[PDB]
């Protein structure tokens, strides 16, 4: 049990606070395309956002 | 496979040229003028 | 006036009926169909960034050229799937491309009424524009290379004109058909380029001699593409009413009709094989189809395109067919 | 969603 | 018009060294690979170095590995080559070579005017050094390689040059079955694996020269012995 | 002039209708497919395909 | 006779309008060749609700635009693109608003020829033709005879649909 206590505490407060970062980044970048025009920014997709969300989570695991 | 390797190298270079032109084409808005002629199209293009 | 033409219109129909009563194109009914010819995968060429309308092969079945809306004409080879000439294009609104039989020139045409000619073999490492072709008010619907010097192309102004790349001039003008002309298919004899015009009537023409010797009708809706049988005894015309026909030369009439009950779309491209027994198709259900011209039955169905096809080409030595889908993917099915 | 239904309004970057 | 006049190497001394400058004109430098060739006063041609398009790939010869530096200036359309610690064996006249690599291309199709400087590799051997010829006759030149040049793709790597007396060599046949641009159809070549031959008919006065054969499989670029015609 | 052009053009098809075949067109296509069946590689798979 | 792509840049955004029309062919054969466009601009002459085509002698100048406008919006090709409406020469329309009764174009219309009132009814008559309007938006504008400040509106109009298009794919909307 002791082994996953460190993993459990680290991930729970990393998963919660990483989804908010992706949501804030996605909204800001979409509304930040005023300088650009008629183009779709990269990495903003339902499939890609899940992958980029786990990238920040996996950093804590390492 | 000597000239073939160089051919692949040239293909990679022009692949980037097509890729970089994609953003430039996508960075411009496209609008279509529609309607009967002599209805004010001159005053919106001059 | 029309009164005199009425007798002539009925006279030719009587001759057509006599030929139609002689045979039914199904007398044999024992052509031994091959069956499943489902060629699947192993070619996924990419590189374009917009919609694709044209894809033409070479005489050596080695170099493949495709035109897109991105304004970049790209020459491809199926064997090594590596780009060789990512040359730029002046017109972004293009709808066709051509490849010279000698493998030295390419042609592009679109809504700008310009048929640009580019020389591939130049001692500067970069292609140039041979000259600008003007004289059409419609749109370069389809362009082909009649020879290394003389070429024949279609237009959106119901005018097919032979061209001279040496100086630039319309040697012959064939403005004698009402509908819009959508595509043309040449012949190995280099003398027939029967039209696929919009008014559902294929009109035969003669090179260097302005005249029409036979007109083929019997289609509903519009016609978008047309092919030509290898031996010159017939050709296949693809209509927009999800129907196909095989117009013979000597018979000069429709003998077969290929259409299934469930399918309702249209033909965007059609091309024969080497033998001509198997005929490909251009159905608009995001997939291609093949019809056996011998047993008058569907040989098989192949798919794998996200968007519907727009172009189709068969290599001059066979064993390779390319599909110009609207998505930026070209696949040589084998 | 639950306490005060029947609104269901989301808007874009509307300047007017 | 295509001009590849190169300026650079001249009188030097042991220890001290100096660079080369090959100037391009009439063609796109950025889309071409460039080569350098040495010609000793009493010997044949020799590879120096090579720069690919966009400086994306770098190669050097064994005899100048770690000693010579190659660089190009695409905006200036000029080619450089740094030299350090020149030796006595480096006293030779240099060549500037233009080349391109794609399907159906003609590599080594143009050579510069040239300036005068004062084991695992495939061995190229020509058994014949000189041949007396007469106008209107037929002569065959045989070139052999220590390794078979036939690749799995179905094409071989053979190149032929003719050494005009007093100017740069000109490409005649590439890939042993394709004639270079501007070369008459009279010139032809044949071979299989390692026994390659070149056939000439109706010898003319201008046909006199020295013929060199190269190989391009893998990348040990070496020249042949050279046959005097 | 459109009516005059239409009537003068119509006689070409009537004149060309004289050279008409009843069964040669159907036999020609069938014979060509059978004769060139071995040459066509789409109908019969081959082990030496150039696009593997 | 072909199309003309003009370039003009304002507020750090590059635009490339396509002057398609000179084409006298089927048009439908290349109508689909003008997709992926963020928005379209429709120009309407206000002082044409009375004018009648001399050759047709039965179809009104403005009523002809109604058929063209309905076909453009109702097709399956342009279901994912927005519509921008431009009205030209309001000074003549305002002069003819009372000089020529609004009935000439809208006989059902019986409101005062007062410009403000008439302009309101004709504007609402543009958007009630499309069967589906949930994913279709129309940005009506009045411009001017000289149309000096119309550039600002089209810059704002495309920005509204650029953000809307991005959110549609991302699923945020």
């Amino acid at each position: 049990v002791c082994t996953l206590r460190r993993l459990g505490l680290g991930t729970a407060f990393s998963v919660c606070y990483s989804a908010l970062l992706t949501k804030t980044n996605r909204i800001a970048r979409i509304f930040g395309g005023a300088r650009e025009g008629a183009q779709r920014p990269r990495f903003i997709s339902p499939a890609s956002q899940v992958a980029i969300c786990l990238a920040l989570i996996s950093g804590q695991l390492l | 496979s000597a000239e073939d390797k160089a051919a692949v190298e040239r293909s990679k270079m022009i692949d980037r040229n097509l890729r970089e032109d994609g953003e430039k084409a996508a960075r411009e808005v496209k609008l279509l003028l529609l309607g009967a002629g002599e209805s004010g199209k001159n005053t919106i293009v001059k | 006036l029309r009164q005199e033409a009425e007798q002539l219109k009925n006279q030719i129909r009587d001759a057509r009926k006599a030929c139609a009563d002689a045979t039914l194109s199904q007398i044999t009914n024992n052509i031994d169909p091959v069956g499943r010819i489902q060629m699947r995968t192993r070619r996924t060429l990419r590189g374009h960034l917009a919609k694709i309308y044209a894809m033409h092969w070479g005489t050596d079945s080695r170099l493949l050229v495709s035109a897109s809306q991105d304004g970049k004409l790209i020459i491809w080879d199926s064997y090594t799937t590596n780009k060789v000439h990512a040359i730029p294009l002046r017109s972004s609104w293009v709808m066709t491309c051509a490849y010279a039989p000698s493998g030295n020139y390419v042609a592009c045409g679109g809504l700008d009424n310009i048929c640009s000619i580019y020389n591939l073999k130049t001692r500067e490492g970069n292609v140039r524009v041979s000259r600008e072709l003007a004289g059409h008010t419609g749109y370069l619907s389809c362009c082909r290379f009649l020879d290394d010097n003389q070429i024949v192309t279609s237009s959106g102004d119901t005018t097919c004109a032979l061209w001279d790349i040496e100086t630039g001039q319309q040697t012959t003008t064939f403005t004698g058909h009402t509908g819009d002309v959508m595509s043309l298919s040449l012949a190995p004899d280099t003398r027939l380029f029967v039209s696929g015009a919009c008014d559902a009537s294929a009109k035969l023409w003669d090179v260097r001699e302005g005249m029409c010797r036979q007109t083929f009708t019997g289609h509903e809706s519009d016609i978008n593409a047309i092919c030509f049988f290898p031996n010159g005894n017939a050709f296949a015309t693809g209509s927009d009413d999800a129907t196909c026909r095989l117009f013979d030369l000597r018979a000069d009439q429709e003998l077969m009709t290929y259409s299934h009950d469930n399918i309702i779309c249209g033909i965007t491209s059609v091309s024969f094989s080497k033998s001509g027994r198997l005929l490909l198709a251009g159905y608009d259900d995001f997939n291609c189809n093949v019809w056996d011209a011998l047993k008058a039955d569907r040989a098989g169905v192949l798919a794998g395109h996200d968007n519907r096809v727009s172009c189709l080409g068969v290599t001059d030595d066979g064993m390779a067919v390319a599909t110009g889908s609207w998505d930026s993917f070209l696949k040589i099915w084998n | 969603i639950l306490f005060q239904p029947q609104k269901n309004v989301v808007s874009h970057r509307a300047p007017t | 018009d295509v001009q590849l006049v190169e300026s650079g190497g001249g009188l030097v001394q042991p220890g001290g060294s100096r660079k080369l400058s090959c100037s391009a004109s009439g063609f796109a430098f950025s889309s071409f690979g460039m080569h350098w060739v040495r010609q000793a006063p009493e010997k044949g041609l020799e590879w120096v170095a090579y720069i690919s398009s966009g400086s994306g790939t770098i190669y050097y010869a064994d005899t100048v590995k770690g000693r010579f530096t190659i660089s190009r200036d695409d905006p200036k359309n000029t080619l450089f080559l740094q030299m350090t610690s020149l030796r006595s064996e480096d006293t030779a006249m240099y060549y500037c070579v233009r080349s391109i690599y794609y399907y159906g291309s003609s590599p080594f199709d143009f050579w510069g005017q040239g300036t005068t400087l004062t084991g695992s590799d495939i061995v190229m051997t020509q058994a014949t050094s000189s041949v007396p010829v007469t106008p209107g006759e037929s002569v065959s030149i045989s070139c052999r390689s220590s390794k078979s040049l036939l690749h799995s793709n179905g094409n071989t790597y053979l190149y032929w040059f003719l050494q005009r007396p007093g100017q740069s060599p000109q490409l005649l046949i590439y890939r042993m079955s394709n004639l270079a641009s501007g070369v008459p159809d009279r010139f032809s070549g044949s071979g299989s694996g390692t026994a390659f031959t070149l056939t000439i008919s109706r010898l003319e006065a201008e046909d006199v020269g020295v013929y060199y054969c190269m190989q391009h499989l893998e990348y040990p670029l070496t020249f042949g012995a050279g046959t005097k015609l | 002039i459109a009516q005059a052009r239409k009537l003068v053009e119509q006689l070409k098809m009537e004149a060309n209708i004289d050279r008409i075949k009843v069964s040669k067109a159907a036999a020609d296509l069938m014979a060509y497919c059978e004769a060139h069946a071995k040459e066509d590689p789409l109908l019969t798979p081959v082990p030496a395909s150039e696009n593997p | 006779t072909g199309i003309v792509e003009t370039h003009f840049t304002f507020k750090d955004l590059h635009f490339k309008m396509f002057d398609v029309g000179a084409q006298r062919s089927e048009r439908k054969k290349w109508i689909h060749c003008f997709e992926g466009v963020t928005a379209i601009i429709f120009c309407v002459a206000l002082s044409d609700y009375d004018l009648v085509l001399a050759e047709d002698e039965e179809m009104n100048r403005m009523h002809a635009s109604m058929k063209l406008f309905d076909s453009i919006c109702n097709n399956k090709w342009f279901t994912d693109t927005s519509i921008i409406l431009f009205l030209n020469k309001k000074d003549l329309f305002e002069e003819k608003i009372k000089k020529s009764p609004l009935t000439i174009c809208y006989p059902e219309y019986a409101g005062s020829n007062t410009y403000e009132e008439a302009a309101a009814y004709i504007q609402c008559q543009f958007e009630d033709l499309n069967k589906r309007k949930d994913t279709k938006e129309i940005y009506t504008h009045f411009t001017c005879s000289t149309d000096t400040k119309n550039v600002q509106f089209v810059f704002d109009a495309v920005t509204d649909v650029i953000i809307k298009n991005n959110l549609k794919d991302c699923g945020l909307f």
